DNA sequence: ACACACTCTCCAATTCTCTAA
DNA sequence: TTAGAGAATTGGAGAGTGTGTTTTTTTTTTTTTTT
């Protein structure tokens, strides 16, 4: 499955 | 099936009640827990449920069951704490083996449940399903472990270690040494658990703290306080410092590396040195806020939004455009900007690192973490005593390990080593910059030849295989080695080390590095820039130089420098000084003027120099204006001497032999 | 079929409407002065290029015009032939 | 030196000075652009006075403020019933008596957006009544669609009020009853006037469409009309 | 039936990669 | 070092589908029948 983390999430 | 699943869950619950329970005769409201029987078999069978079933099937279902029945919070901690307090009182005075056995077998489950989590394309679909929820439960574990009696369970763990500190190394059986590894493996997990990272399946383009958890429970600050009151820092300090004397180095020193990585990770060193104060700086920041408000006001119309008329602007060749709004009537710059802003299209865009918790490599580190006054001084005391006591001995042992084991490495250990090196070397340099009581001899083990070879080899092998995360980390470490060398030359073998550090092969590599940086994240390019600055400055103070500098100057490096510079709104004051130092070097000294006559630089100086961008009084504007004056002077001269450059300014330079030489000069 | 997309291309640049207009007029258009600031003169240079870029190809933002021009400038051989012709004219 | 923002101007002085004889007519024919030109002229002149005469007053304070002109005594008064469709968007002068005033209405001027995922924020200008919402979050690493959202109570607003003016009996036709017209007034002049007051005003005579229903963009052929005052006497 | 909101689908525009001169 | 031939990923054009719409006082001025 194409699992993916929100690497860009830093606020 | 579902019924088999719930049967195992019910078995785990009946084991979660056979364990024992408190006493209802007590008349003590409430008493402590009270102990059951068959409990050895209960703990052992639970261990078997983890190892013999869940690991062999790769589930994490068993962990979900024990989390459902709250085994850690309810039974294991009071069992351990009761053992600790009983033995503590007995020590104050100054079958019992069975009590000690139950203590050991409770601690091992505590290590197992809080073990950190890894997800890959080879993990089972069950684990991938269960990743997000067990994160929540492990956050609950961290809070609960740090909370109980102000964290008293941590004293039990070091008492278990003290039993194996007790008698001579010559006697200490392998099973004995496993305890001393285990107790530090506990603290690594307690530090490592932190708020979750959101992850989803990329099927369609469209917080995780549970209700019982908050940030102040989970912050590192809480961990510093909890560790200090429960007497951990003395244990780590005394264990690392006397490591050389026949504690078997093999069992301790890698976990003891992991701890130091796992709470250096999210600290900037300037926050630990100061360089009513809070209110004063708050007022100054409010002045800055007022300046931003003023900037918005200067683009705000006086009369309301439906009062506005219409404007027409006529070009050469008598063609006309139309724009609305009242400010467009007076400001042609705003009218020209607003005209282009309406157009719809933007070109879509290209994007480097994964598989590692958050660190300097993939986060913007212009964001501190925040300390109490007691915590600040206690943490400063801990790492200062660490550096003055333990740094050289630890680095010598761990570096003469890895030279014999480099082939077998995994990415974690490389990135760990390279970001432990950098942090402690940089911190000592800043502390000795501040005060004379500190000295640079405390970190002097980094310079000796073996460690230099190893850092070099890591950077080499990482670059060749195109593993870019280890390449980034090795870049950071090699930067700090060069900085430390430039310190020591400002005071014999160090020049020999320099000459070996700057053999031609390494110049080829270090010259190659900024060129590929154009594609990558912002942090990569910044690392390239700072490394380049240090590298060129050291070879400046070597007195070869003209060969080396001409190696650096070409189109793709300038491309990286401009691509980095246009995001100046996010960057520091210092990085722009470094960039314009490089531009001074290219333009004035080397007299390679032709590189910078390219149009996207001329836009940038307008954006950065306008009342829009850089502050009227920041130190940057001095450099920027002093550069732009000379730039336009030489450009005027060139353009009037040869009018062909008007069409030249749009495109890259032209590499034909017969015309290109006169083009460049 | 759906309507094909419209793009910037070297034919537009090499047209009489295109790049020759800049070389025919740029000497008369732009004028620097020491009597005005670096910001002033720097703002002056981009006027003519912005209006010319709009007149040539109104599709996209100005930065996109430049960064689109980079690709065709580097790749197309006929455009490079025209550019070496310019610098040969100066070598003449 | 009194710290005030508005300047009166009787239009007859434009006819006395030779260079502005034609500007008088252009004021009447094109009020919206000309008044804005006059405002920006006045603010620049105020700055020029302190910088040229090199006075102690804060430049930032003057740059922060808004300055407005308010023309009056434009010409002959016009009967309320005799305004025709060829007078639209020209300056007008009326006499009458005040019936009633509605309470102050908040009118938005600046919008405030916030990113849901990355907490990036942007302030946006309102013109022609339409909020120009961004398509995607403008932070470089958070270039995502539908990602911004409006925060109501951090916007910026301004005061609006509607005044009901009645025809004076001097002008009513024979054997008929007086009519009334509605005035829209903003900011400084909001709460000036009470029921029963007798006034003379000056403002642009505007017209706008009105929708057939709140669901759709369908407009009606008849247009509403009103007056947009810039001065009251 | 007449404006809208929302879903689905195909096709070509674009960038990335490999090969040889 | 350039460039050109082939493959993979993404955008949005535009075609399609379903949907919603018309439509008991309480206070105050005036005429009328009732005591
Ligand atoms: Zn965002």
């Amino acid at each position: 499955f194409k699992s993916r983390a929100l690497n860009h999430v830093k606020k | 099936a579902d019924f088999s699943l719930t049967v195992l869950r019910a078995r785990i619950a009946l084991l979660a009640t056979a364990i024992g329970g408190p006493d209802y005769t007590s008349q003590i409201d409430p008493p402590p827990y009270k102990l059951g029987d068959d409990c050895l078999a209960c703990l052992k069978d639970l261990k078997r449920w983890f190892k013999l079933v869940d690991d062999q099937q790769k589930r994490w279902d068993v962990a979900m069951a024990v989390a459902e029945y709250r085994i850690l919070t309810d039974d294991l901690l009071p069992i351990l704490i009761d053992w600790e307090n009983k033995c503590s009182l007995a020590a104050k005075l100054a079958n019992k083996a069975y009590y000690d056995k139950i203590a050991l077998n409770c601690l091992q489950l505590l290590v197992l449940m809080t073990w950190p989590l890894i997800v890959t394309e080879q993990s089972s679909s069950n684990q991938i399903t269960l990743y997000g929820e067990l994160k929540k439960h492990q956050l609950v574990y961290k809070k609960t472990i740090l909370s109980m009696e102000s964290g008293k369970v941590l004293r039990a763990a070091i008492r278990l270690a003290l039993d194996v500190i007790k008698i001579d190394r010559l006697s200490r059986t392998p099973r004995d040494n496993m305890v001393l590894k285990l107790v530090l493996n506990f603290f690594r997990n307690v530090i490592a658990i932190e708020p979750g990272e959101f992850t989803i399946n990329t099927k369609k383009s469209m917080d995780t703290l549970p209700p019982n958890v908050s940030m102040d429970d989970i912050s590192l600050n809480t961990v510093i306080s909890s560790f200090h009151k429960n007497k951990v820092f003395g244990f780590l300090l005394t264990l690392t410092s006397s490591l050389s004397k026949e504690f078997d180095q093999d069992f301790i020193n890698i976990p003891l590396l992991e701890i130091m990585f796992y709470f250096t990770k999210d600290v900037n060193q300037e926050l630990l040195f100061p360089r009513t104060s809070a209110g004063f700086e708050l007022s100054k920041l409010l002045q800055k806020e007022h300046q931003m408000r003023k900037n918005v006001i200067k683009h705000t119309s006086a009369r309301h939004s439906r009062f506005g008329g219409l404007l027409s602007i006529q070009t050469p060749d008598k063609t006309r455009l139309t724009v609305s709004g009242s400010q467009a009537l007076v400001d042609e710059k705003i009218a020209l900007q607003k005209l282009d802003d309406s157009k719809k299209w933007n070109k879509r865009i290209i994007k480097a690192a994964e598989g590692l918790p958050n660190s300097l490599l993939n986060s913007q580190t212009g964001k501190a973490i925040f300390f109490t006054e007691s915590n600040g001084k206690h943490f400063k005391e801990f790492i200062n005593n660490f550096i003055d006591s333990g740094f050289n001995i630890l680095l010598h042992s761990v570096t003469n390990y890895f030279t014999t084991e480099q082939d077998r490495m995994v990415t974690l250990e490389q990135v760990e080593y390279l970001l432990f090196f950098a942090w402690f070397v940089k911190y000592q340099l800043l502390r000795s910059k501040i005060d004379n009581s500190a000295d640079i001899k405390q970190v002097s083990e980094a310079l000796k030849e073996v460690t230099f070879i190893l850092v070099s080899s890591l950077l080499r092998s990482a670059y060749d295989l195109k593993n870019w995360t280890v390449t980034h980390a090795g870049m950071i470490a090699f930067n700090e080695l060069l900085n430390l060398v430039s310190r020591t030359k400002a005071a014999t073998d160090i020049e020999f080390i320099v000459s070996r550090l700057f053999s031609d092969e390494r110049i080829q590599l270090l010259s190659n590095l900024p060129k590929i940086g154009s594609k990558y994240s912002l942090q990569f390019m910044k690392s390239c820039i700072e490394l380049t600055h240090s590298v060129l400055k050291v070879l400046e103070q070597y007195s070869n130089f003209q060969k080396v500098q001409a190696n650096y100057m070409t189109e793709p490096v300038i491309e990286t420098y401009i691509n980095f510079l246009e995001r100046f709104r996010e960057l520091e004051d210092d990085s722009i000084k470094k960039v314009f130092s490089f531009f001074h070097r290219v333009f004035v000294q080397a007299k390679e003027q032709a590189l910078l006559f390219r149009f996207d630089l001329i836009i940038l100086l307008r954006e950065m120099l306008s009342p829009d961008g850089l502050d009227r009084m920041s130190r940057s504007r001095k450099y920027v204006s002093q550069f732009s004056d000379y730039f336009l002077a030489r450009l005027k001269k060139r353009l009037k001497k040869s009018p062909a450059w008007f069409v030249g300014l749009l495109f890259p330079p032209l590499h034909n032999s017969e015309v290109g030489f006169y083009q460049r000069y | 079929k759906r309507r094909p997309q419209v793009k910037l291309t070297a034919e537009k640049l090499l047209s009489d409407k295109g790049l020759p207009y800049v070389l025919k007029n740029a000497h008369k258009r732009i004028r620097i002065s020491s009597k005005k600031n670096s910001y002033d003169n720097l703002s002056n240079i981009i006027q003519f290029y912005q209006l010319w870029a709009h007149e040539l190809f109104p599709k996209a933002k100005f930065k996109d015009f430049m960064k689109i021009c980079q690709t065709v400038g580097k790749t197309d051989p006929v455009l490079r032939e025209y550019r070496v012709s310019l610098f040969r004219d100066e070598m003449g | 030196e009194l710290g005030t923002s508005n300047l009166n101007l009787d239009a007859r002085n434009l006819l006395a000075y030779k260079q502005t004889e034609d500007l008088y007519h252009q004021l009447l024919n094109y009020p919206q652009e000309v008044i804005s030109i006059m405002d920006q002229t006045i603010k620049d002149c105020m700055v020029s006075l302190i910088v040229d005469n090199n006075l102690d007053y804060d430049l930032d304070e003057i740059e922060t403020k808004f300055y407005k002109v308010r023309p009056y005594n434009v010409g002959s008064c016009k009967g309320m019933r005799e305004l025709n469709p060829n007078d639209i968007d020209k300056l007008i002068n009326l006499k009458g008596l005040v019936l009633r005033s509605t309470p102050v209405i908040p009118d938005m001027k600046v919008a405030f957006f916030k990113c849901n995922v990355c907490d990036h924020t942007m302030a946006v200008e309102i013109d022609r009544g339409v909020i120009q919402e961004p398509a995607r979050c403008e932070r470089i690493d958070c270039n995502e669609p539908n990602s911004m959202s409006l925060i109501h109570n951090r916007c910026s607003f301004a005061d609006k009020q509607v005044i009901k003016l009645q025809e004076t009996p001097d002008f009513v036709p024979d054997g008929q009853t007086p009519h009334s017209i509605s005035l829209c007034v903003y900011d400084e002049l909001v709460d000036s006037c009470r029921a029963g007051d007798r006034i003379e005003v000056t403002g642009t005579f505007r017209s706008i469409p009105i929708r057939a229903n709140s669901r759709q963009r369908v407009l009606k052929s008849l247009y509403k009309t009103y007056v947009d005052v810039v001065h009251v006497k």
